[PDB]
């Protein structure tokens, strides 16, 4: 709270961390890049694609 | 040099050259593997190898004379070589061979015998020898559901169901009058040949061949015959090209002459005057290519084929090959064409003006059976020294920009990308 409630230094870092929060959301999307990368997608039949794959 | 003609139903063309010391003498036919429904595939195959055969090579040894044959799309032939003393003996044997008698020729056991070779030969073929099968797989997926699709060496399912009453059912509807034309080339003279016919008979049928109801279309396609046991990744990939009597010919075949051919392991090919060489020779993408200009009767093909061993970087050697054949619709300029001018005078006249009579008598044959009389070679350079930089560039336009292609490969082809990145890299976007 920075307080005792909900008051105007909760708003305030609420509204900085609010700010902060998506560009770690934008760094986890990247390494969840990276990790789906290594491997490649899954399939709907759930058997290897590696057969016919295309760009 | 001079060739003559002269007809009564058949076509007597000839090329006296006194400096041989041969003289080829045979029939060269309008019939060829274009000519067949994919039933009786293979059929101009086995009438090769039947004419080839043990006994009738072996009664034509006895005087001296060696035989010859070619199937091709538009043509077959039956050529006859001897000594020029010779030109009546090899007349004779010719008409014993085909007119006088076809039934010792097919015989039980000659036409089993024969079958069984042509059987090994298509087998051997299609299991061993890889750019050409490549080829005749893009023959039949860009030209399908069309008889100039057919392979001229046949099928294996199909020439396991001729009988001899197909060999004499083809030999009833193709070897004929007007669709035939007899050649002599070597040292013999046009008079001789000619009071040499007349002085025999020969006279090979009524004539008519059946006339095909479908005529030869072009179809962008592909075909992919992946085999990962293989040590290489062969592909060819062909446009729809120019057709004989067109006046897009020798056009066509200055823009094969342009991108050439190469060889990565001799090194005079390495220094070719190619500027595709400084893309390709960087990191090793390929062992050969070769540039073809195919003119049939018609349709034809203009493309490459190539062999590599470097399979991860296939898509590489697609893309900065037909970026060059971009640079054609855009920006050649006068030195590639004058280059291309000089080496395709140099193999043009060492295709039609080589030392061997039979290669001569196929290609008059061809010649004079498509277009009733042969463009002698002094024309055909005029007809080169007449291309402009603007010619070229109106014909890539027409022909090259964006068009629909044609692509076969075999071997690791899986470097190999989709059909769609290989289509639209036909034009450059930047354009
Ligand atoms: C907790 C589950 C989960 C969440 C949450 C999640 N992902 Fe995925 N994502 C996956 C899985 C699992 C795959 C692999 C799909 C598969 O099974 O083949 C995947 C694959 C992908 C792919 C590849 C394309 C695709 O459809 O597979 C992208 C892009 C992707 N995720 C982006 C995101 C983004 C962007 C977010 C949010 C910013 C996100 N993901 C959140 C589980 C998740």
């Amino acid at each position: 709270w920075g307080g005792f409630s909900v008051s105007n230094p909760t708003i305030q870092r609420f509204f900085a961390l609010h700010y902060l929060v998506p560009f770690i959301i934008a760094a986890m999307v990247i390494m969840h890049l990276m990790a789906l990368h290594i491997h490649g997608s899954s399939n709907p039949l759930g058997i290897t694609g590696n057969l016919d794959r295309i760009p | 040099a001079e060739v003559t003609q002269l007809s009564n139903g058949i076509v007597v063309a000839t090329e006296h050259n006194p400096s041989a010391h041969t003289a080829s003498v045979g029939v060269v036919f309008g019939s060829g593997a274009a000519n067949e429904n994919p039933y009786n595939n293979g059929v101009s195959n086995l009438w090769k190898n039947i004419f080839l055969s043990k006994e009738n090579s072996a009664v034509a040894a006895k005087e001296g004379l060696a035989l010859s044959s070619n199937i091709s799309r538009d043509f077959q032939s039956y050529i006859v070589s001897s000594l020029p003393g010779s030109t009546d003996k090899s007349l004779d044997f010719l008409n014993q061979s085909f007119i006088q008698q076809k039934a010792n020729l097919l015989s039980s056991s000659n036409f089993e015998a024969t079958k069984k070779s042509v059987l090994k030969q298509v087998q051997d073929f299609e299991e061993n020898d890889h750019p050409n099968r490549v080829l005749e797989h893009l023959h039949s997926t860009a030209f399908q559901n069309t008889p100039l699709s057919l392979p001229t060496r046949g099928t294996l399912e199909s020439l396991e169901n001729l009988v001899v009453a197909d060999l004499e059912s083809f030999a009833n509807n193709h070897f004929l009058n007007s669709n035939a034309v007899v050649v002599g080339t070597g040292n013999i003279k046009h008079e001789d040949l000619v009071n040499s016919i007349e002085s025999k008979n020969l006279s090979l049928q009524t004539g008519t061949k059946p006339v095909l109801k479908k005529k030869a279309a072009f179809l962008g396609s592909e075909v992919r015959l992946r085999d990962d046991t293989l040590p290489k990744a062969w592909i060819s990939l062909a446009v729809e090209g120019e057709p004989v009597n067109s006046p897009n010919y020798f056009v066509a075949k200055l823009a094969a002459q342009i991108f050439g051919s190469y060889n990565a392991f001799e090194p005079a090919s390495r220094l070719q005057g190619i500027k595709l060489l400084d893309n390709i020779q960087e990191y090793q993408l390929c062992d050969n290519f070769n540039h073809f200009s195919l003119s049939y009767k018609d349709s034809g093909l203009w493309g490459f084929s190539t062999a590599t061993r470097n399979v991860t970087m296939i898509d590489d050697l697609i893309h900065f090959t037909l970026k060059q054949w971009n640079r054609l619709t855009i920006s050649v300029t006068d030195t590639e064409v004058e280059r291309a001018k000089s080496l395709l005078k140099l193999q043009l006249g060492q295709l039609y003006e080589s030392g061997n009579p039979v290669n001569d008598a196929n290609l008059l044959g061809a010649e004079v059976l498509i277009k009733g009389s042969k463009l002698s070679l002094g024309e055909a350079f005029k007809k080169i020294d007449a291309i402009t930089v603007k010619d070229v560039k109106a014909w890539a336009g027409k022909r090259l920009w964006d068009q629909d292609i044609a692509i076969a490969g075999t071997g690791q082809i899986e470097g190999l990308l989709d059909y769609m990145r290989i289509r639209s890299d036909m034009s450059m976007m930047r354009w």
